[PDB]
């Protein structure tokens, strides 16, 4: 068994680490005070699960995970919360005062003043670990710790970890839900530095997930509880190859291999169906062709674009539930025999499939309803080269005036990282065109 | 469109479906970044207090 | 994240009075420290602004600065006389007399050790301070004159941490003598290099608001005070209170403030009051956004809008809250500049303030301030180029160079924020 | 109200547009780069559809398909008709065409085949960078033709030129037809019931080829022409629609396309082309573009007969 350690680093990190780490006691039956009755395997044991839970002489399961926030009240919140005891003190690690939604605050002034603590408490897990396949970050692009620091932590991390995977889980600007104007900047900024040390990164476009929850669970003002359990739906559908048995993505590495063929571009669109309000009466429940098909539809898509116009380069369905194979290559000629689908020339036009048979998991009181079969949809297209541009767009506006620069110049930075950072992201855009269009 | 490398288990089973073919920087150089940022901070403030100081010197004189 | 509260000179320490009269009412403090509310959302935040005392008495962090002893002593009598912490009224027996130089140069230097050996002692006692905010006046001699060199001195003690300002510019129309233009812009220089925000607050604005729109014909301070602290509880809700995000006094400034010399707020407040009609959010935010809501006295159709927040109060619906600043924004385009995407943001308090069922304060950073310096530059010229009144400030100190340097670094900060008005 | 944007000042049909929708008094026209539009009419050129529909609180609407140039290039036109099998292999309505992936080597088997037949072989050579009359090269001898298509820049496709076309037989004339085409954001196709036959200007509205055929050949502009019309603009649009629809997308997207036929002698109709950005007839420009407000704009962005032929699909 090869364990994976979860970095939670800023507020969207921690809260949405806390909503993950919530879904996974639901879904292997481990309690808030960490032990596990199904667990006959008291103080250790190979077992899958194990790749996210260590094991305890009391039979406690304590979560692979580090909590880190240059300010506390959102960790403090972990402390003294229904998962307090699943958690043992070292893990949560805070700072006194925040970056302040400045890249170069969180990045060179304060994280440097806290970096070697997090990498020591970091390494106290990774002690703990017969072999590590590597690293689950989470993080904001637009907030000051989630971005500054983040690129801090991946940097060293390939410096102490250089032959161990990282995979990124990060959440995209989105001006209906954040208080900041500067996240282009941010989001540039930790991008440019942090890309050649993420293997793989799954962006959430925090718009997507607000009109999601806004649609199909009939909330008109989501709060960060909706998006986060949302969010840990999908990525708890990502990871659990990981977490279980299983032939598809088991290893960090297999991420990479089936969806980024090419280093730079690393960011596969994630697609999850079906969304369904638990306030719904009763619903007729979707089938695996209903469910794929909707795996198409940009409007259930963790970002909001086309892939029509672009190509793919890589796709894995992977479904939770009653779902047998037959059934999904059904959906899947039906689909194709309708939908614009196209590949790279110098990529299989094929899908690889996994299947858990165990039905999502949903957590009690929440605003999602149970659902037979649900499927998530992880593809390497082009489209979502969009997201680059309309940020990149952002960024050029603010910085053609300098808007806000002097709060990351008076932090130690300079200009010169600022469009350094933004010509790293016209050559992944016409990266993306190369790949992309004819 | 073929079906391809099916593996099956008690918790579930995998497989693939085509339909077509086809046709690091070191800690040093971390470091010795990180501190050339602090030293620009720490010129920053330098110029910042030694501006105050000019001030003082003004109050004093008036 | 704790607060540390500094009012200085007459209209200063009658500002902060009344700011602190209506904060301990809104957090349920009784004259005495006492609390006496009815919610836990009184209290989850209540540290940044008061220190907990012995029998949990609470106290606020708040200094008191005077050259002279008549309005603390009037402060130490009032309402919430005896509420503040007696070591921190700090006061000289002389007095300013009006003058700039007085304050700053002769009479405050003679006493801003003292002030910031208070001031020290309040933030050795802070967890985490995250900054200063400062209530003065800039017509006056005290505050003017002696607050600006405090925020100097506090800014070489304390580099690296927020000061704000809620600060009063003269106006001819309420007037207490005729070098205001003179003592309002040399204190403006200081706060161009030494406060992250300043709130200005125009008394011209101020009375024109309590004799057009409230219909007081015969205004008093008490009455532009009133809308004065209404101004400066609004400002501060999202702080003061556990529903909203979470930034502090930097995280705000970082986002409102795109240059660092053009930090000079227009704070708003909509309804006015000296009613029983349950206000409609579509009236707040129109009246939020109309210039006769506006505490500085410039059109802010003669200008454009760098950054926007507002701040709602009350129970309402945030749906059509938030439909209604979007009609307001997507109608009148034209004045947000186009470089800054989504400089508007808006957050809403389910506790409202008291009389008012619901209420918007709304902090605009617009170009348009200019009109307000140039109208104290001009006064300024108008006299200063027949020397007038100079000699009261030479008797203390000063060359012309100073009042020239003064004239010509406003000059500039007009000049830059015509520059900041034709971008496109 | 509402707001929206002009950025193609060359657009002589949304320069009426706009012009109209102001004088409505329910519409903004914002500067060519503010983004908080209900409305752009777009460019021609790199268009930013990457960039729409991410505003809070806005129903955005464009004038401009997406992928819409698959249709409206002839390079691209003739990929679509020879590959989907929506459309035939060969279709009936389309002149034999090649695009020179590369096809000379089957052009010129062909080609050779007609030599042999020795009863047809003209053809013409055109691509989608023709500078409004340049770039037109009609040939007998093909290999005039692809001699200079290797002596030219950009890519070229060689279609089979009409040798018996219609004639307008009071002058012996040779003329195309321009139909107007509006696709609106639910897809709905309408077809504008007057169009061109390229008498003052070279420009013949409908009632006088109408009355020209009833009077001549004893048949209507419906009967012979128009239902042939209505079938290939159909054809065309039903073709691409999976591709282009915004129906489920977070924005939406209208457009006014421009269909330039001929007709043979036997009356039959051919499609030359497909215009993404058509001008319109002098007379027809305040009808059409009031039309264009009432079906693409106030469709969705109300206010408080038809000149459309609905084909229906
Ligand atoms: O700056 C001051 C006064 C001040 C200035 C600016 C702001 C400000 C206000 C709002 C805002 O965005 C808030 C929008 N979001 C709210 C949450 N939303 C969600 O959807 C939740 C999400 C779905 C789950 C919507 C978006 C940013 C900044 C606030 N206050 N300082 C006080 C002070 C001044 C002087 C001296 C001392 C103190
Ligand atoms: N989905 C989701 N996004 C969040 C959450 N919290 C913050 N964000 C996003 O993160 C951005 C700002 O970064 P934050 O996470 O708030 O803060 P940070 O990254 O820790 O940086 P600091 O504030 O300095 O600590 C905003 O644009 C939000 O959209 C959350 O709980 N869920
Ligand atoms: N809003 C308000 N402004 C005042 C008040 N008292 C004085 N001012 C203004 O501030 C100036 C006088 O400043 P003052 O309060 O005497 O401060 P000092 O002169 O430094 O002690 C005058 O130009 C007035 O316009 C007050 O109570 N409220
Ligand atoms: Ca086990
Ligand atoms: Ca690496
Ligand atoms: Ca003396
Ligand atoms: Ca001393
Ligand atoms: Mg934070
Ligand atoms: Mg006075
Ligand atoms: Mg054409």
């Amino acid at each position: 068994m090869r364990e994976c350690i979860s970095i939670h680093v800023g507020q969207a990190g921690v809260q949405i680490g806390n909503a993950c780490w919530e879904l996974y006691c639901l879904e292997h039956g481990i309690q808030p005070d960490g032990q596990m009755p199904s667990d006959k395997t008291i103080g250790g044991g190979d077992d899958s699960f194990n790749t996210f839970f260590s094991e305890t002489g009391a039979g406690k399961h304590v979560p692979r995970a580090v909590f880190v926030d240059l300010e506390p009240t959102v960790i403090d919140e972990v402390r003294t919360g229904t998962y307090r005891q699943l958690f043992h003190p070292e893990q949560l690690i805070t700072g006194k005062e925040d970056a302040a939604n400045n890249y170069a605050r969180g990045h060179y002034t304060i994280g440097k003043e806290i970096i070697d603590l997090v990498l020591d408490r970091i390494r106290k897990l990774a002690d703990q670990c017969t072999g590590l396949q590597g690293f689950l970050v989470f993080h904001s692009f637009g907030g000051g710790t989630g971005s500054g620091f983040t690129s801090l932590l991946m940097e060293r991390l390939s410096v102490d970890y250089g032959k161990k995977s990282k995979l990124e889980f990060s959440i995209y600007p989105a001006p209906q839900v954040s208080t900041a104007v500067v996240e282009p900047y941010n989001s540039i900024l930790t991008t440019h530095t942090t890309l050649e040390h993420s293997d793989c990164a799954f962006m959430v476009d925090n718009e997507a997930i607000y009109d999601i929850c806004r649609r199909n669970l009939d909330i008109e003002r989501p709060t960060y509880t909706n998006l986060n359990r949302l969010i840990s739906q999908i990525v708890s559908s990502i990871t659990a190859s990981l977490r279980f048995d299983g032939a598809l993505n088991v290893d960090l590495t297999e991420f990479q291999t089936n969806l980024v063929p090419y280093p730079r571009i690393h960011f596969p669109l994630a697609t999850y169906a079906p969304v369904i309000s638990a306030e719904k009466a009763y619903h007729e429940q979707l089938s695996v062709a209903e469910i794929t098909n909707a795996c198409f539809e940009p409007a259930n898509q963790m970002v909001k674009c086309d892939p029509r116009h672009g190509k793919y380069m890589a796709c894995c369905l992977l479904y939770r539930g009653d779902v047998v194979p037959k059934d999904v290559n059904a959906a899947i000629a039906t689909i194709k025999t309708k939908r614009s689908i196209q590949f790279v020339d110098w990529c299989p036009t094929g899908f690889k499939v996994g299947i858990n048979y165990q039905p999502p998991t949903v957590v009690p009181g929440g605003d999602l309803a149970k659902v037979q079969r649900a499927v998530c949809m992880l593809s390497n297209t082009t489209a979502i080269a969009e997201a680059w541009a309309r940020l990149d767009h952002k960024f050029d506006l603010m910085y053609a005036k300098r808007a806000f620069v002097h709060w990351y110049v008076g932090e130690g930075m300079e200009e010169g990282e600022f469009s350094e950072a933004r010509e790293d992201m016209a050559a992944l855009e016409k990266d993306y065109e190369e790949v992309g269009v004819d | 469109m073929e079906v391809i490398e099916l593996n099956k288990c008690t918790s579930g089973q995998s497989f693939e479906v085509i339909l077509k073919p086809p046709s690091d920087p070191s800690l040093e150089e971390i470091q010795k970044k990180l501190e050339a940022a602090e030293e620009r901070r720490k010129y920053q403030e330098a110029e910042l207090l030694k501006h105050l100081a000019e001030k003082r010197e003004h109050e004093r004189e008036v | 994240r704790e607060i540390v509260h500094i009012q200085a000179g007459q209209c200063g320490n009658q500002i902060g009075a009344k700011f602190w009269e209506v904060i301990s009412d809104e957090h349920g403090i009784d004259p005495t420290g006492s609390y006496h509310g009815d919610s836990d959302l009184q209290l989850e935040r209540i540290n940044v602004y008061y220190n907990e005392a012995t029998g949990n008495k609470y106290v606020p962090r708040a200094i008191l600065v005077d050259l002279e002893p008549g309005t603390m002593d009037s402060v130490r009598s009032g309402p919430f006389g005896q509420i503040f912490r007696p070591d921190n009224f700090v006061f000289g027996q002389s007095g300013a007399g009006n003058n700039w130089a007085k304050g700053h140069y002769t009479e405050g230097a003679e006493l801003v050790d003292s002030v910031l050996d208070v001031v020290r002692k309040e933030s050795e006692s802070c967890d985490c301070l995250q900054g200063f905010q400062l209530t003065h006046s800039l017509g006056g001699g005290t505050g003017s004159g002696m607050g600006t060199l405090l925020i100097s001195k506090i800014r070489e003690e304390y580099p690296d941490r927020i000061m704000n300002t809620f600060s009063v510019m003269p106006s001819p129309k309420v007037s207490d003598t005729v070098v205001e233009p003179y003592n309002a812009t040399l204190s403006v220089h200081q706060l161009v290099e030494n406060t992250d925000e300043t709130y200005c607050i125009d008394n011209e604005a101020l009375y024109d608001i309590c004799f057009r729109t409230l219909k007081l014909t015969t205004p008093t301070y008490g009455d532009l005070n009133h809308l004065v602290s209404a101004t400066m509880s609004g400002v501060t809700t999202c702080l003061r209170f556990p529903g909203q995000l979470n930034a502090d006094l930097r995280k705000l400034a970082v986002n409102m403030v795109p240059f660092p010399r053009l930090h000079f707020f227009m704070p708003g407040f909509a309804p006015l009051t000296s009613q029983y009609r349950a206000l409609t959010v579509p009236e707040l935010t129109q009246q939020m956004f109309d210039s006769k809501n506006m505490m500085a006295a410039c059109d802010p159709r003669h200008g454009r809008y760098l950054t926007v927040a507002a701040i709602f109060r009350g129970r309402m619906s945030m749906k059509e809250v938030d439909e209604q600043m979007l009609n307001v924004q997507n109608k009148n385009s034209s004045y947000f500049v186009e470089w800054i995407p989504n400089n508007v943001k808006t957050a809403v308090c389910d506790i409202p303030p008291r009389g008012l069922k619901m209420s918007a304060t709304f902090i605009g950073n617009s170009t348009a301030i200019q009109e307000l310096f140039k109208r104290i530059s001009e006064q300024f010229t108008a006299m200063f180029r027949r020397k007038a009144f100079l000699h009261w400030y030479t008797g203390e100190g000063m060359d012309e160079m100073e009042f020239t340097e003064a004239e010509s670094n406003m000059n500039d900060l007009v000049s830059e924020y015509q520059q900041y008005q034709d971008a496109t | 109200m509402y707001t929206f944007v002009v950025r193609d000042e060359n657009s002589s049909v949304y320069a009426e547009v706009s012009r109209l929708l102001l004088a409505t008094g329910q519409w903004k026209r914002l500067r060519k780069d503010n983004p908080r539009f209900n409305l752009m009419l777009g460019e021609r050129n790199r268009l930013p559809f990457g960039r729409l529909g991410h505003e809070p609180g806005l129903v955005q609407l464009v004038n401009y398909y997406r992928g819409a140039d698959k249709l409206c290039r002839k390079a691209s036109l003739v990929k679509l008709i020879k590959t989907s099998p929506e459309l035939s292999e060969s279709c009936t309505w389309f002149p034999e065409s090649y695009v020179i992936t590369d096809e000379r080597e089957v052009f010129l088997a062909a080609y050779n085949r007609r030599r042999e037949g020795r009863e047809g072989n003209v053809w013409i050579a055109k691509s989608s960078a023709g500078a409004k009359g340049e770039g037109i090269l009609i040939s007998s001898e093909a290999s005039e033709l692809l001699d200079f298509i290797d002596e030219q820049g950009q890519v070229h496709v060689i279609q089979k030129y009409l040798e018996k076309p219609l004639l307008l037989e009071p002058g012996h004339r040779k003329f195309d037809i321009r139909s107007w085409v509006l696709v609106d954001h639910l897809y709905n196709i309408y077809l504008y019931r007057e169009g061109v036959l390229r008498e003052e200007g070279n420009e013949m509205f409908f009632e006088e080829f109408n009355q020209y055929l009833m009077d001549a050949l004893n048949t209507t502009l419906e009967n012979s022409i128009l239902l042939q019309i209505k079938h290939i603009i159909r054809s065309c649009l039903m073709c691409i629609e999976p591709a282009i629809s915004t129906k489920h997308l977070h924005y939406q997207s209208f457009q006014l396309f421009g269909f330039d036929f001929m007709v043979d002698e036997e009356l039959k109709v051919w499609l030359i082309e497909v215009n993404g950005a058509p001008a319109c007839a002098q007379k027809l420009y305040a009808e059409l573009c009031q039309g264009i407000v009432d079906v693409a704009i106030s469709s969705v962005f109300p206010l408080a007969t038809s000149i459309f032929i609905k084909l229906h699909h």
